[PDB]
C-alpha cells in the first residue's frame, strides 16, 4: 500500500 | 520559511535519523536532504521522511 520506501541517505 | 505538509501514509522509522509519521499528521519541513527526503519536524521534534510519503499542504486564509 504505502509507495516504494526509498533507501537511506547516501 | 517551513513548508507544512501532511503524512498520506504511516512511515516507520528505521535509523535513529528517522521521524516515525502516522497517516493524516501534520509535519513542517525545514529542506530536502537529497532526492527522497526531507527534513522536518513533528511536534517539535526533527528527523528525516520520504518525500513521496507527505503532501505539501497550501497556505491558510
Amino acid at each position: 500500500v504505502p509507495p516504494p520506501r526509498p533507501p537511506p541517505p547516501e | 520559511e517551513m513548508r507544512p505538509a501532511r503524512a498520506k501514509f504511516d512511515f516507520k522509522a528505521q535509523t535513529l535519523k528517522e521521524l516515525p509519521l502516522q497517516k493524516g499528521d501534520i509535519v513542517y519541513i525545514y529542506k530536502q536532504i537529497d532526492q527522497n527526503w526531507y527534513e522536518g519536524e513533528h511536534h517539535g521534534r526533527v528527523g528525516i521522511f520520504p518525500r513521496t510519503y507527505i503532501e505539501l499542504l497550501p497556505p491558510a486564509e
